[PDB]
């Protein structure tokens, strides 16, 4: 395969049914033994879609409730840098609940990264 | 009948989200469960509950707590007995 191939079809694919996203990225960094957060926002087009037919889990205790589920996928294209790590995160605000970009898959070709395939949670 | 008394609560206010719900549970207890009679052989005791029920006015049990207790009451048990022969003819 062609990396112009992938570029076409990711951006093709894209564009059918895009959704405009302000992704906010907060980076936390290590600082005398604890957490130093840095909020930076970035925006790209994107579709949504769904990967798994998933349940709703629902987490009720002292803390709060809140309720997620893993169904909604996520495809954007190579025009942004995107990292997702134990000490960084990646959400947005959709209007049905806000989304969590817990995984990101790069779709790369001979090295040459192309755009990443990605995983939600829909926090409710 | 029978008379509650109330001991205390759960151990926290619980909130159950299925349910959609919040509980808590009160803690009460009940008296002499098997006591059923209200009298005793013990003579001290009859004539100790009667001198208080005729001075005070108040229910008094004699042996022991029964589970149907009007409040305010007293109750005359005994705990612990001697006898002495202090003579030939005087004990």
């Amino acid at each position: 395969i062609n990396i112009d191939r992938r570029r076409k079809d990711i951006i093709r694919t894209i564009n059918i049914n895009p959704t405009n996203i302000t992704i906010t990225s907060i980076k936390k960094t290590e600082i005398d033994g604890a957490f130093e957060e840095t909020e930076t926002e970035i925006k790209c087009v994107v579709r949504i879609f769904n990967e798994k037919t998933a349940e709703k889990q629902i987490s009720s205790e002292k803390q709060g409730t809140f309720s997620s589920i893993r169904t909604y996928g996520m495809l954007v294209s190579n025009d942004v840098i995107l990292e997702v790590n134990s000490r960084d995160s990646l959400e947005f605000e959709c209007i049905y609940g806000r989304m969590k970009i817990v995984n990101i898959y790069p779709q790369i070709v001979k090295g040459e990264l192309c755009g990443y395939q990605c995983s939600l949670e829909r926090i409710d | 009948a029978f008379t509650c008394i109330y001991k205390g609560t759960s151990e926290n206010d619980i909130v159950v989200e299925e349910w959609d719900a919040i509980a808590r549970g009160i803690r009460f207890s009940v008296i002499a469960l098997e006591d059923k009679e209200d009298t005793t052989n013990d003579r001290w005791v009859e004539a100790l509950s009667r001198h208080t029920k005729d001075l005070l006015e108040i229910e008094s049990y004699k042996d022991n707590w029964k589970k149907n207790f009007i409040a305010p009451c007293a109750l005359w048990r005994t705990t612990h007995i001697e006898n002495k022969r202090i003579n030939y003819h005087l004990i």
